[PDB]
RNA sequence: UACCGUACUGCAAACCGACUCAGGUGGGCUAGUAUAUAUACUCAGGCCAUAGAAUCAACCAUGUUAAAGGAACUCGGCAAAAUGCACGCGUGACCUCGGAGGAAGCGUGGCUAAAAAGACUCAGCAAAUAGCCGACAGCGACUGUUUACCAAAAACACAGGAUAGUGCUAACAGACGUAAAUUAAGCUGCAAAAAGCGGUUUUAUUUUUGGAUGUAUACUAUCCGACGCCAAACGGCGGCAGUAACUCUAACUGUCCUAAGGUAGCGAAAUUCCUUGACUUGUAAUUGGCGUCCUGCAUGAAUGGCGGAACGACUGUCGGGCUGUCUCUAACAUGGAAUCUGUGAAUUUGAAAUCUUCGUGCAGAUGCGAAGGCGCUGGCAAGGGACGAAGAGACCCUAUGCAGCUUCGCUGG
RNA sequence: GUUACCCUGAUCAACGGACAAAAGCUACGCUAGGGAUAACAGGCUUAUCCGCCUUUAGAGUUCCUAUCGAUGGGCGGGUUUGGCACCUCGAUGUCGGAUCAUCGCGUCCUGUGGCUGAAGGAGGUCGCAAGGGUUGGAUUGUUCGUCCAUUAAAGUGGUACGUGAU
RNA sequence: CCGCUGGGGGCGAGUACGAAAGGACCAGACCCCUAUAAACCUCUGGUACACUUGUUGUCAUUUACACGGCAUAGCAAGAAAGC
């Protein structure tokens, strides 16, 4: 079944073989660098901490790292019409983000990186707040989203900005409105309790291609900065003894706020 | 493989490992060179020079 | 308009290798035939100092040629030989439709011709450079990575898939004796003749390790390793003794301990003792392959079962061509070796003036016994002996022996 | 509580009875020794093996001796499989063939004599004789073995089951 | 003191024998082969690098006549002595 915004790489050599790759035709507007101010240079890391070891294991290499400062919380934007630019492609995060010029009245237009939902055409005019509408990439209180209406970008405490369904492809939904509580069902068939002052960011986020996509050859897997990983009964048993145990902390101070648990 | 040369010599690299300012950045540096001092050394430091 | 560098060397006799060491060492510039920094000859430029001198030793290394054969050699065509190039024709199966493929196989080439053609040569890709091809399997999808100094592979990885954990100050991996420093705004409060010090909430700047300026389509761990066709936690999946009109299988029933006795689809197979398994082909002759069959010592959907295109300095086999690998070696070339001159080590060494045979003997005698032999000393060769030399550790045993690893060995917070 | 006496309590069975408790692996191994302990083989032996007999009952269309040897009894070799651990662990090429050898005869041929159930041929033994001859390669890592087809024949052994300072 | 004299098939014999097919002892000598050993280059071949012929590229060549260098002796063919 052929989706339309993916290059079907034909079988020409092994590795390009069974390749399938995201088009940016479907995204027409990503093309151009990183905007020069809203986005820095940071050095990889390797996967090493402040002593230098290694802390997580299988990355390194790659594209240089560029950094994008997304705005989750959208707290200073409120009741400011902002008309997305364009939507840009970043390589740190699964979903693409979108950029909106935001120009207020004794200041000059600036621009913001936010994560883009579905209904975004790089002519949209996005509205955060109270009053705010119910069209996707509004960012809505939680008592002014509707029941069962998908949502993405959730907070957990006030304030913060959005922590909850921010990958590619995924949202959240309400299903009951407890006055404090508001349980929601998180993309993990998880229902959790999340405080009425907290945002939602209503639509559902893009890059549903995401699934779909296939490198199909170990270096360009390899280029995104993941080393190769190796099994573990391929070692002597100092280095591994090879050759259903749930790791939650226990009384931890959430589990006030969740019914039912990952399913 | 022939062995033999592993050192490739190097100014910038001898001067940062084993000059003095290494030496004396670290505490148990700063006791190597004490007990080169008390060993009696003419020459304490691979970049000393006069 | 100061200070430091400026010699020389820098693919090397001046750097790194104990050496004047056949090894390792970064960047840049460049002429013609000519056309690519490849190839042959040459420009600019550089070099022919670090052992020399003749000659036919044997033998060794590296090559050239070889009549008639041609893998007959050999564990194994190992090693050599052979194809090696641009213009035309052409061009199989199988297949993931891309490939296989430069498939295979056959013509046409220099030289002269202001030119419809020709000359002669044994030879016209004329000297140097530029794939051996085809078929049957096994293993691994592929390109890659791997034991610096005996193993480059079927081992590892790989894209993909499955499972388990993770709701965010996430899990997981680390530092550990515990995180806080400076302002600002608001609400305030105490006695009080016109002002000081406070308490609390919010905000600003820092400081707050990877994962991550990420967040269940994301991160981590384990396993299988593409793709296609029909308890995916450790890991297996029995016996007793009989029942089908001639012998012989045991399909359905009868039994015993027992988590359960191994499906369509597999099998003398990487793995099957009998073994040269009966069966066909293969060769004149086959214990090592290919395709069947069943009698699975000791096979088999996640130790992943069933085969496929392409790929491989992987493994076992068959044809064509090719040739000294061979029948069976010969001549020649270069460089050692042998002669002379000059420079000039090391392994080894109880002392030696060190014969043979038979016997004896700490059990294989140069040295003891009996008999015999032997003018003396060398060069150049061959290595049977001197239990040649080179390591007080190849293997076995022992230690109040060590070391690391493993576990339903013991004890510990 | 201290001390004596009268007594009791381990399959402390590793039974003169380790310090509380208590399993393995090392083809990754390390050290110190041992020819005081094994393997590759030299020494001793000859149970098993191989030759020579002897008794020879019998078979052999008859008849023990053309030819074979059933049962017992021995003599010789150490090239079979074994037994001992005497020699070397201050580590010493064997279980193969490629080249090149030397010796013995229990002779496969060539040279030969007897008995022949001896038509000469073609055979079976038996007696002498070791001069020199014993070739191909296809298959197996095989010194084992066949079977392709040729010769007069396609010998068996000692050779640290000859031979890596070739 | 060393080496040391190998054989096979014919002719002898279609035979003495033998109903008959089936075919010898003698190697005694002659003819062929084949080893092994010892030589020799007369024949036949191989090789032959200061020999002869032909030819390609390139550098020299006040003639791109002849001659010369290098490219495995550049390549290819044919040679005499010696082996
Ligand atoms: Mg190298
Ligand atoms: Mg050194
Ligand atoms: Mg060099
Ligand atoms: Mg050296
Ligand atoms: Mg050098
Ligand atoms: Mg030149
Ligand atoms: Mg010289
Ligand atoms: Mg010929
Ligand atoms: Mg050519
Ligand atoms: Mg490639
Ligand atoms: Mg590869
Ligand atoms: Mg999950
Ligand atoms: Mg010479
Ligand atoms: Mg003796
Ligand atoms: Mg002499
Ligand atoms: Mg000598
Ligand atoms: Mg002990
Ligand atoms: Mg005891
Ligand atoms: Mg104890
Ligand atoms: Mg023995
Ligand atoms: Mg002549
Ligand atoms: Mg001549
Ligand atoms: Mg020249
Ligand atoms: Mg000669």
């Amino acid at each position: 079944a052929p989706l339309p915004g993916l290059i079907y790489w034909k079988p020409s050599t092994p590795g390009t073989r069974h390749k399938i790759s995201i088009d940016y035709a479907g995204l027409g507007v990503y093309t151009g660098p990183p905007h020069p101010e809203l986005s820095a240079h940071v050095a990889k890391t390797g996967g090493r901490n402040n002593t230098g070891r290694i802390t997580t294991r299988h990355r390194g290499g790659g594209a240089p790292k560029v950094v994008r400062d997304v705005d989750f919380d959208r707290q200073r934007v409120d009741g400011l019409p902002g008309v997305v630019q364009r939507l840009e492609a970043d390589p740190g995060r699964s979903g693409w983000l979108a950029l909106v010029k935001y120009s207020p009245e004794g200041q000059l237009p600036f621009y913001r990186y936010h994560l883009a939902p579905a209904d975004v055409k790089a002519g949209d005019v996005l509205m955060s707040g109270h009053g705010a509408a119910i069209k996707p990439g509004n960012v809505l209180t939680l008592r002014d989203v509707p029941i069962g209406v998908p949502i993405h970008n959730i907070e957990l405490v006030p304030g913060r900005g959005g922590q909850l369904a921010r990958a590619a492809s995924t949202s959240a939904v309400v299903t009951s409105k407890q006055d404090t509580h508001a349980v929601v069902r998180l993309p993990s068939s998880e229902t959790r309790l999340i405080d009425l002052s907290c945002r939602a960011t209503v639509g559902q986020v893009s890059n549903h291609l995401q699934r779909s996509i296939n490198h199909g050859k170990a270096g360009s897997r390899r280029n995104l900065g993941w080393r190769p990983s190796v099994r573990g009964i391929a070692m002597n048993p100092i280095d591994h003894p090879h050759g259903g145990k749930r790791t939650r902390r226990r009384d931890a101070s959430s589990n006030k706020f969740i019914i039912t648990r990952a399913g | 493989g022939n062995r033999g040369n592993t050192y490739q010599p190097s100014r910038r690299k001898r001067v940062n490992r084993h000059g003095l300012e290494k030496r004396l950045s670290t505490p148990q540096g700063r006791e190597v060179l004490l007990r080169r001092l008390r060993k009696g050394r003419w020459r304490i430091t691979v970049d000393s020079f006069r």
